[PDB]
């Protein structure tokens, strides 16, 4: 019994970041990298399933990305993931959600897991696409935005709740194996912020430069730019006068 | 050419994002002669033809599949057959929880252009140019779809304006392709937790986010809210943690605060999903120590200061 968890190391930007000379991305010098927030919850859900079971449950984390990503995979192993896999070649640079879905599927084919978990979306690009693209290439049952999972290892069905707009959920019975995208709040991850990572090349999974990268993506980036955004009226001063302005605004509202 | 719009309904009600997409489709088409085709999918979807017989709809296709409401196998199959039948240049879906269940699967099988959560779209000549966000909404990413005769976009809700008035589409009925779904929908559910206030009805909200830190810090904001005559609401992490009831959560998964005139957002970054619940509020005050927080891009007033220091001074001045 095996659960495969696809994880992304996302980038967040420091203040005063700049667009790189070619205009296709932000300068990497302004990026801070960490595990995608949604992956904390999906990894925790796999671990909860592992701990609730007397049957062995292998939890395998997999990420497509350059060598910086090993730091995040190492942290997953430290939380009790059994194995971690990084897939990369430089040709994979610029791969969108659909191409990454394809690459992930080639690993999943070899791992032959009983369930695949992915996050609802990434905190950086927020495509909300990668996990369900994997489901297409696998041709597996799937559901997106899973906030509850009733599943025991080896069951051929599970019952999920998907989190809908406007304060409601929908219970859905889904055939297993399945791909699920996992929403924030499904559990309370316990670790709130020597076994090597397995390194896999495109060649290892039967792919070449022609299968991946920007040229095989389903849209082309023309440019990335810092837009003009709306601007607040910043209240400067001491805490006391900032509070005084808020009260005046409150009073204006009340009268 | 044709632009195909996939409408959305749930629990017998048409979701208003449907009409936004029709607005988007009509604004996008290059020529008077181009047609907007709207599809509504469900076993009881004929009920929605009056509500979709509106300005800017040239053709309305009622697709009867096996499920009442959204099912990802049913939808992917149906939309794939709609694309085949109508050969649209552009297909518009809502960036909704339903679409998340199938949009990218649809795009993986075929050579279709694809981008999600799009909030600017136009033709430059015959070239479709779409804009979405990058790096937690800190940039715009502008994309095109070279050589793609069909492009599927999911469209950010509450960006594109609906048209006004009725329409007279050519209405047609089709059966969805006959393939058995690998899931079955069961009950809709609203989860437990206190529900003493309907936050869609209140006019003055103080809302707390992850910036409050530990659960022990909730009480001081409850006290502030009470002293001010505001209703205490929150962002998702507070409610997910069980620190305030889900009924107080503002945003996509929570509630839209339609009656709110004054919203004080304390320790909330302003994610897109939080904004969905409160960006319409006429006077928004944000209190946040990160000047780069998205919330300041919609706030009327901003205070780059510690929320605990602000809360305590506010309380003292109010007394
Ligand atoms: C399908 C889906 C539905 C969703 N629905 C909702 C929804 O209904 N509602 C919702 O809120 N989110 C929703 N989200 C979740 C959303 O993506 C974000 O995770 C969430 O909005 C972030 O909440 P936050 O702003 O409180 O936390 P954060 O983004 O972590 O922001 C915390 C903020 O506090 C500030 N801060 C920290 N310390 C202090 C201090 N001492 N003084 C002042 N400021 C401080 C920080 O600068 C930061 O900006 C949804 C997401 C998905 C994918
Ligand atoms: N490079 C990647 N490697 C592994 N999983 C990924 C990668 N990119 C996205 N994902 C998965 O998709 C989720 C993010 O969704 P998206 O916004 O579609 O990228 C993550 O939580 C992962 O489960």
């Amino acid at each position: 019994m095996k659960i495969l968890v696809a994880v992304k190391q996302t980038a967040a930007l420091e203040e005063d970041f700049e667009i790189r000379e070619d205009g296709m991305d932000v300068d990497e010098d302004f990026m801070m990298y960490d595990l995608n927030e949604w992956d904390d919850f999906s990894l925790e859900e796999a671990m909860k399933i592992k701990e609730s079971s007397d049957t062995d449950v292998e939890v395998v984390v997999v990420s497509v990305g350059p060598d910086r990503v090993d730091e995040s995979l190492r942290k997953c192993l430290a939380k009790g993931a059994d194995r971690a896999v990084r897939v990369w070649d430089d040709a994979a640079e610029g791969s969108d959600a659909i191409v990454v879905g394809r690459i992930l599927t080639e690993v999943i084919k070899k791992e032959a897991p009983d369930m695949v978990f992915a996050g609802v979306q990434s905190s950086d690009q927020a495509y909300a696409s990668t996990g369900i693209s994997v489901a297409s290439y696998l041709n597996w049952p799937h559901a997106a935005v899973v906030a509850d999972l009733q599943y025991k290892p080896g069951d051929n069905k599970a019952v999920i709740r998907r989190e809908l707009e406007g304060g409601m959920l929908q219970e859905v019975e889904i055939n297993c194996p399945a791909v699920l995208t996992i929403q924030l709040g499904i559990n309370k991850p316990r670790y709130a912020s020597t076994k090597p990572i397995e390194e896999v090349s495109l060649a290892d999974i039967g792919l070449s430069a022609n299968d991946v990268g920007a040229a095989q993506s389903m849209s082309r980036v023309r440019r990335m730019y810092i837009p003009e955004k709306g601007r607040a009226t910043m209240i400067e001063g001491t805490i006391s006068e900032q509070a005084a302005k808020i009260i005046q605004i409150i009073n204006e509202f009340k009268g | 050419s044709k632009i195909l719009v996939i409408a959305e309904h749930r629990r017998n009600d048409l979701r208003p994002v449907s009409l936004e997409l029709i607005g988007a489709a009509n604004g996008l088409k290059k020529s008077g002669e181009d047609k907007v085709v709207v599809a509504v999918i469900g076993s009881q979807a004929d009920a929605f033809v009056p509500a979709l017989s509106v300005n800017g709809v040239d053709e309305l296709v009622v697709v009867k599949g096996s499920s009442i409401d959204f099912d990802p196998d049913v939808f992917e199959a149906s939309v794939s057959a709609l694309i085949a039948a109508h050969n649209p240049s552009v297909v518009l879906l809502p960036h909704s929880v339903d679409s998340l269940g199938y949009a990218s699967s649809l795009a993986s099988k075929t050579g279709y252009g694809f981008a999600t959560d799009v909030y600017i779209v136009e033709y430059q000549g015959d070239e479709l140019v779409a804009t979405r966000g990058g790096y937690n909404q800190k940039v715009n990413v502008e994309v095109d779809f070279p050589g793609k005769s069909t492009v599927v976009l999911t469209i950010r809700p509450s960006v594109f304006k609906p048209l006004e008035g009725a329409g007279s589409p050519v209405v047609s009925n089709v059966d969805a392709p006959s393939v058995q779904s690998r899931s079955q929908n069961k009950d809709y559910v609203e989860v437990g937790g206190g529900n003493d206030i309907d936050i869609t009805t209140v006019d003055f909200i103080m809302s707390i986010g992850r910036g409050i830190g530990e659960e022990t810090n909730v009480e001081q904001f409850r006290e502030l809210a009470d002293e001010a005559g505001a209703t205490l609401c929150c962002s998702e992490p507070i409610a997910d943690a069980g620190w305030l009831p889900k009924s107080r959560q503002v945003g996509q998964s929570g509630k839209v605060v339609g009656s709110c005139k004054l919203y004080v957002a304390m320790g909330i970054s302003g994610s897109i999903q939080h904004m969905a619940g409160m960006k319409h509020v006429p006077t928004i005050i944000a209190v946040n120590t990160d000047p780069g927080a998205s919330i300041f891009t919609i706030a009327k007033y901003g205070i780059v200061a510690d929320i605990f220091d602000i809360e305590e001074e506010l309380k003292a001045q109010l007394a």
